[PDB]
């Protein structure tokens, strides 16, 4: 993909591929609340990194128009305000307030850098994507069981991670404090680059942590012991040794000198820890420190946060921010995600059904199913 | 010719002479090498008025909103037709201005566009 | 309900939401004001001297409430006239003290603290039935879980509440609250969440109730401080309240 | 205006007089009270998120100008004529700042 080719393709996509009808269905939420779509904030990033916010639109036609006119490189969705953002200058000071917004989570592979060995920075590979695969299951289950949020849209971020939009009416009316509470409840791996032991579970395992460890276990052997090989050599297993009390460290080292496979080393570590009881949760702390999602509480706390819009185009990879089907999560491949260049090649190879002829169709289908569920909830209620 | 003078006082008589204000002060005279009192009359100070547009046209007889969005051309037309002639106003200059208002009158937006009429 | 009573005072505890509308005497005004001042000062002194969970605190506070004749215990008999009188006292005295304790932020804080303490004590003396009655009368709509559902989530409940023993847990009943009200509990993960509801034992619930109470009370005090000029003109009540 | 009524009596100890004439301008500055920041019962205080209003800005300008003039006056070895000018200017600034409240109150 040639990023100099981005300015050539962006218009066509925004003209014949961007799913505006479903997009308006989403952000309009069945028209129940008046001025809901009209008070939504958008922000655009144009060529040469020119940023504009407090953009609002009257209806789908105005949005389609101004978007096709501007051809933005980035589209971010923001809060629904007390008035129309376009007229925020006209609103008396203090009377312009963000009132409702989806509850959103951003999980970014870059935040896992201190604990992955295959890639670094913005590089991803099939060996590390399983971490995202774990996160979506660990988090989404909580959101479906502990909090009872029923309408959850998971979206690929385009490069390094995934976003989650929780769109239940209750989740859209949550205050800042309630959002911060939700984020802290879901958050376990606490600390920066200056801390080595980032998980310190108490004697009692809270049911949520038990279910997160249960989800982790299913994948741990493949991710950590086979793929990541977190015990390949001394430079790496020294870390895991650094994560357990010194008392057994020596006892482990000799054992790790006689083990040929990291699965064997994990068995040995588990046996040694079991023999050594307050430390019976130490293996769980290691698993969490290598597998549990990291959440930027600043992303989810603030109501006025602008997050990458679904079906955006990644300025560098060119991939489309496509929704991820929860059931088919295990089959999701971030490298097969349609790029803008591929879908423009597909478009120029054959009115409201043009996208069905591209590789974008199944993802718009997943989005349509999610919107159908939202409509059913709006009606039934 | 430029007349330089230091002004101290002003007087206005709204009822007697409309649009004229007198300024009293000091003017330097070289022929006398001294400052002398001077009065300067400033005339043709135009009344400036600001008309606040409505959101939707309202029938004053019934007081019911007609639902027609009111652009400033509508306000200009209403002033030229009804207000201008009904109050014996012959010549005036209209303009569109953006002004703020944060004082004690209900139903005036903080910031809005007004029709500025000078006559 | 002898002569001029009504359903105005259903339960002992109240959030003090609706101001009184009666015409009382100056003597009654002064007596109620001073009596509640004594009660609040006793609360403050006992809080300083003893731990609020201590049994000495409870005994001394009950003695003071009995001495000053304020409602502190329920009665599963009916609304007896005497009981009504006591409740009326409480309701009027509270608002009088509001008028006394809204002039300065310091005073406000003091008042709030004492009131909260008293409320907590009274809640601590409420039987489960009475507790539910209260939670209904004020539209708090907190549901007491069934025994069957409790057995259904027995292990989850056991691992949720810190320091809860198996049998002791069997001896306890929880409440279902929307998680938006248990922020302070959920945030450090000390209460189980299931389907948007937290399962709060009989000990933590008071906390949420108190939070609500405090919010309301602070708002009320602000409003009272905003309505002070109307009262300063009444010389009769100026020496007292000021 | 609240008055702490005089405590009538005789005092043989030193008595301190503090001038609070700058009370109301100070309140206007600190709480950001303005025609543009307060909704119109006593209105609630404006949120701290709001930027400074026009009237607080004018009061702040006057106070800062008086501070600057006083600082210049503190400079030693200054012309007495300029000293008199600065003293008069400082007095005028103080008078204006203290009289500002009358615009809102009367
Ligand atoms: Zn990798």
């Amino acid at each position: 993909y040639d990023p100099a080719s981005l300015p050539d393709v962006l218009p066509l996509y925004y003209r014949r591929l961007f799913p505006f009808y479903q997009y308006f269905r989403w952000l309009n939420y069945g028209g129940v609340v008046k001025n809901y779509f009209q008070h939504r904030e958008f922000s655009f990033t144009l060529k040469d990194d020119v940023y504009v916010r407090y953009q609002s639109f009257n209806n789908q036609s105005e949005l389609e128009k101004e978007m096709q006119k501007m051809c933005p490189y980035k589209i971010d969705i923001g809060a629904v305000y007390s008035h129309r953002p376009s007229l925020h200058n006209t609103v008396k000071s203090g009377t312009f307030q963000a009132q409702e917004k989806e509850l959103v989570f951003d999980i970014d592979m870059t935040d896992y850098d201190d604990v992955r060995r295959c890639c670094s920075s913005a590089d991803i590979c099939p060996k590390c994507w399983t971490l995202m695969t774990i996160a979506v299951r660990i988090l989404d289950r909580a959101l479906a069981e502990d909090f009872g949020f029923k309408h959850r849209l998971w979206v690929y971020s385009g490069r390094r991670g995934v976003h989650c939009w929780v769109c239940d009416d209750s989740a859209r009316k949550l205050s800042q404090a309630e959002r911060s509470a939700v984020a802290e409840y879901l958050s376990v791996v606490k600390g920066g680059e200056e801390t080595i032991k980032k998980v310190q579970l108490p004697e009692t395992i809270h049911p949520f942590i038990g279910k997160s460890l249960k989800m982790v276990e299913r994948y741990f052997e493949k991710y950590a012991l086979v793929d990541q090989d977190i015990l390949e050599n001394k430079q790496c297993w020294d870390k895991v040794i650094a994560l357990v009390p010194e008392v057994a460290r020596e006892s482990l080292l000799r054992e790790f000198s006689k083990a040929r496979s990291s699965v064997e080393r994990w068995d040995k570590l588990s046996s040694c820890l079991e023999a050594t009881r307050r430390y019976s949760n130490i293996p769980k702390e290691i698993m969490l420190q290598f597998c549990y999602p990291r959440l930027d509480v600043n992303v989810s706390k603030g109501l006025n946060h602008l997050l990458k819009s679904p079906f955006s185009v990644h300025p560098k990879t060119g991939r489309i921010s496509v929704p991820i089907d929860c059931k088919k999560l295990d089959q999701f491949d971030p490298f097969s995600v349609p790029t803008i260049s591929l879908i423009c090649s597909e478009l120029d190879n054959v009115r409201t059904r043009d996208y069905k002829r591209t590789s974008l169709a199944p993802y718009i289908k997943v989005f349509e199913q999610f919107l159908d569920k939202l409509d059913q909830s709006r009606k039934g209620e | 010719q430029v007349f330089r003078f230091y002004w101290l006082d002003a007087y206005e008589d709204q009822y007697s002479q409309p649009g004229v204000v007198y300024l009293f002060g000091k003017v330097w005279i070289e022929s006398a090498d001294a400052y002398v009192s001077c009065c300067v009359s400033v005339k043709n100070i135009e009344r400036t008025v600001y008309l606040l547009p409505r959101e939707n046209r309202v029938q004053l007889s019934t007081g019911k909103d007609t639902g027609a969005p009111v652009s400033m051309m509508h306000v200009y037309q209403e002033f030229n037709e009804a207000v201008a002639e009904k109050y014996k106003i012959m010549k005036f200059k209209s303009k569109k201005v953006d002004k703020d208002y944060a004082f004690e009158i209900p139903d005036v937006p903080a910031s809005s566009e007004y029709l500025e009429v000078r006559y | 309900t002898g002569d001029r009573k009504g359903d105005l005072y259903p339960s002992s505890l109240q959030f003090y939401q609706h101001p009184p509308t009666e015409n009382i005497s100056l003597i009654e005004f002064e007596t109620f004001a001073i009596e509640r001042l004594k009660l609040l000062k006793a609360v403050e002194n006992l809080g300083v001297s003893y731990v609020k969970n201590s049994e000495e605190y409870s005994k001394k506070l009950e003695l003071e409430l009995r001495k000053l004749k304020f409602p502190y215990r329920p009665l599963h008999e009916e609304i007896s006239d005497d009981v009504y009188d006591l409740r009326r006292k409480d309701h009027i005295s509270h608002f009088i003290l509001r008028l006394a304790y809204c002039q300065s932020e310091d005073l406000r804080r003091w008042f709030i603290q004492q009131e909260m303490d008293l409320f907590k004590f009274r809640f601590g003396l409420l039987t489960k039935e009475s507790v539910q009655e209260f939670l209904k009368l004020n539209d708090l709509q907190y549901v007491a879980i069934s025994e069957d559902e409790k057995n259904m989530h027995k292990e989850d409940l056991m691992n949720s509440s810190f320091g809860l023993s198996l049998t002791k847990m069997e001896d306890t009943e929880f409440y279902k609250v929307p998680f938006q009200a248990a922020l302070d509990l959920v945030r450090p993960r000390k209460v189980f969440l299931w389907r948007g509801f937290a399962f709060i034992p009989h000990k933590d619930i008071v906390s949420i109730v108190l939070n609500d109470f405090r919010a309301k009370l602070s708002k009320a005090l602000a409003l009272s401080a905003r309505s002070l000029p109307v009262v300063q003109s009444d010389e009769r009540l100026q020496p007292l309240l000021n | 205006g609240l008055v702490l009524e005089p405590k009538v009596g005789f005092y043989d100890k030193f008595i301190l007089l503090l001038d609070f004439n700058s009370l109301y301008p100070s309140i206007i500055q600190e709480y950001n009270i303005c025609f543009t920041t307060v909704h119109r019962e006593i209105p609630e205080l404006p949120h701290s998120d709001l930027e400074m209003g026009i009237l607080p800005r004018e009061i702040r300008k006057l106070v800062e100008r008086r501070r600057h003039v006083k600082q210049l006056m503190k400079q030693p070895d200054l012309n007495p004529d300029l000293y008199l000018q600065y003293d008069i200017r400082q007095k005028a600034l103080k008078l204006t700042a203290n009289s500002m409240y009358g615009c809102l109150g009367f």
